């Protein structure tokens, strides 16, 4: 029925450009207040820009001079031209119908924009080895980019007790992540534990056996 | 600008509870306040405009109140699908702004973490860096202090933390904190420890190892 | 015989901005520095004329437009502006010759629980032409489904109330605005100052 669908998002280097796109249905873009609102990962919401049906447009000060909102009423489409992108512009960009006075009563689901200078790189996989009832062991999936990786244990045979933590972005611009599992300490020398790491962007597949230290 | 403050997350409630989320505007916005609800991976949806008028569709258990600089969202009896993040937003000014959001997660009994420290792997040291990892497994509530200590000196500014989403089986959290050192400085020191403070512990639990010593 | 400025500035009811009032003034003598010197107005900006020299000037006709808006919307009552008010309610021309006069009217215009008599136009397909008054109440169609005069989702009454309330936010409080336009045509100049 009613729909707002964003596209155009992706990975871009600082200084680069990207044009976001919002295809609407039943909503007529040229008769509404149409907005872009963004959300940095794990952060809050930040209104970006508005275009009045009559033509007037406004921008957050953080994007003035660099972003440009526009629309094509032939295609019932809203646009966002982002120039001179900075890393701080990394966010999910939402297309929202503004029902007057910045009241966003309908949001598209959003399109993610990652601005980074990092090079694509597969992770190194280091063991977190168990110590001398319940033992903990893990894998340190270090220094990869872009997101995401996936981690399994014993190719899926081990799922109980497993915590694969959210990645943290390091000062270097590379992500790092840990995957841990608790197991019966009695099984340590008898059961084999392997973490299976997959990082599709670099075609990396790694299987690290984790064992106690002599 | 106008800065909107909400209380810190999370807020713990059970199905059937009465939940109130406050919002504080840094200046009077009369009654031009909105409330949004957001589930992870989904876009926000509008609940309350003009401070107290239920958006058409929103269940009647949601209610809003307030004026000037203090406002309140209220869920009379919390339902299972009301676990989400709630943002306030002042609109009808020259530039809209949102609060940082308040997440309402599931309530359970207090559970103390099990704490594990992991030394750097010999694999990693050969590459020139040392990551010390401290795991806090299955604890409740969310707040927890992880203090790194190297030869008894409290370490600040060289560790990063990542927390799991509340567990669906037992509604606990787990926390991973990585302390990162150059290999050269890793071996300028002997005793590495993380000290975990949490309300499920009578005293701070410390786990430690001596570098190089089995 | 003086110009009936008091009838405009001292009227006890003002119009909503979307339905702004206009009194056409003519065949009278106007002391502008009665207003210029009273110092009751938080705003008194003139364009194309020196406020003090006004009492030496004559015009074919003078128009006094009046209405209520928010304090922080008074900036939109100027040549070359954009926004809800400038675009959809009251629009000055880029070549505006007149004066914009405003003053805080919270005492008279803020009603407890909300004064819902003062409205502004919120939805409109296109910007107003300068000095256009649009009083339509047609239901605004924001979707592809024609509204047929029935409100509903994507089918909005085009006007919003200010709900002027006792508020400590000055910008949110109502201001009364008087806009003076000075018309000079190839006809008798019936609106003159004291000096001529
Ligand atoms: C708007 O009115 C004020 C005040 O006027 C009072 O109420 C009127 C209904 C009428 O009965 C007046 O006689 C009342 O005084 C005007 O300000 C007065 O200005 C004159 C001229 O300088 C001065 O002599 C008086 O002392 C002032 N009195 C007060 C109470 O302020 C004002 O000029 C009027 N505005 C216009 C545009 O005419
Ligand atoms: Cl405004």
């Amino acid at each position: 029925e009613v729909q707002l669908v964003e596209s155009g998002g992706g990975l871009v280097q600082p200084g680069g450009s990207l044009r976001l796109s919002c295809a609407a249905s039943e909503f007529i873009v040229s008769r509404n207040y149409m907005s872009w609102v963004r959300q940095a990962p794990g952060k809050g919401l930040e209104w970006v820009s508005v275009i009045y049906s009559g033509g007037t447009t406004y921008y957050a000060d953080s994007v003035k001079g660099r972003f440009t909102i526009s629309r094509d009423s032939s295609k019932n489409t809203l646009y966002l031209q982002m120039n001179s992108l900075r890393a701080e512009d990394t966010a999910v960009y939402y297309c929202a119908r503004d029902r007057g006075d910045y009241l966003f009563d309908y949001w598209g689901q959003g399109t993610l924009v990652t601005v980074s200078s990092a090079s694509t790189k597969g992770p190194s996989v280091f063991p977190l080895a168990p110590s001398s009832g319940t033992a903990a062991l893990g894998c340190l999936v270090k220094d990869y980019f872009p997101e995401p990786v996936t981690v399994s244990w014993n190719s899926g045979a081990l799922t109980s007790g497993v915590h694969t933590f959210p990645a943290v972005l390091q000062s270097s611009g590379l992500y790092s992540l840990s995957s841990v599992v608790t197991v019966p300490s009695s099984s340590l020398g008898t059961q084999t534990y392997i973490c299976n790491v997959n990082h599709k962007p670099s075609n990396t597949k790694v299987d690290k056996k984790v064992e106690p230290k002599s | 600008d106008i800065q909107m403050t909400q209380p810190p997350s999370p807020l713990f409630a059970s199905v059937g509870d009465r939940v109130t989320i406050t919002c504080r505007a840094s200046q009077s916005i009369s009654s031009w306040l909105a409330w949004y609800q957001q589930k992870p991976g989904k876009a926000p949806k509008l609940l309350i405009y003009k401070a107290s008028s239920l958006e058409s569709g929103v269940p009647s258990r949601f209610s809003g109140s307030g004026s000037e600089t203090e406002f309140t969202l209220t869920i009379s009896s919390l339902q299972p699908d009301d676990f989400a993040t709630y943002y306030c937003q002042q609109y009808n000014s020259y530039f809209p702004t949102f609060g940082q959001g308040t997440k309402v997660e599931i309530k359970r009994t207090v559970a103390a973490p099990s704490v594990f420290i992991f030394p750097p792997s010999d694999e990693q040291l050969k590459s020139g860096t040392a990551s010390v990892v401290c795991l806090l497994n299955n604890f409740y509530p969310r707040e927890a202090k992880v203090q790194w200590k190297v030869d008894n000196a409290l370490q600040s500014g060289n560790s990063q933390e990542s927390v799991t989403e509340q567990d669906s089986k037992d509604s606990t959290y787990s926390l991973s904190s990585t302390l990162t050192l150059s290999k050269a400085d890793y071996e300028k020191h002997k005793v590495y420890a993380c000290e975990v403070t949490h309300q499920g512990l009578s005293s701070p639990v410390t786990k430690s190892f001596n570098r190089g010593e089995c | 015989n003086l110009c009936p400025f008091g009838e405009v500035f001292n009227a006890t009811r003002f119009a909503s901005v979307y339905a702004w009032n206009r009194k056409r003034i003519s065949n009278c003598v106007a002391d502008y520095s009665v207003l210029y010197n009273s110092a009751s107005f938080s705003t008194f900006k003139c364009y194309g004329v020196s406020p003090t020299k006004l009492n030496d000037l004559c015009f074919t006709n003078v128009y006094a437009d009046s209405f209520v808006i928010r304090g922080d919307e008074v900036r939109q009552i100027a040549p070359g502006q954009t926004g809800k008010i400038a675009d959809y309610n009251y629009k000055l021309p880029d070549d505006f010759t007149g004066c914009v006069i405003a003053w805080n009217s919270n005492n008279l215009d803020s009603k407890v629980g909300g004064n819902y008599n003062y409205l502004y136009r919120l939805f409109r397909k296109s910007n107003l032409k300068p000095f256009e008054r649009d009083i339509s109440t047609e239901i605004y169609q924001a979707g592809s489904t024609p509204c047929n005069g029935v409100e509903g989702f994507n089918c909005y009454f085009p006007l919003q109330s200010y709900g002027f309330q006792p508020t400590n936010g000055v910008g949110y409080q109502p201001y009364r605005v008087v806009v003076l336009s000075f018309e000079l045509l190839h006809a008798p100049a019936t609106v003159c100052g004291p000096g001529s």
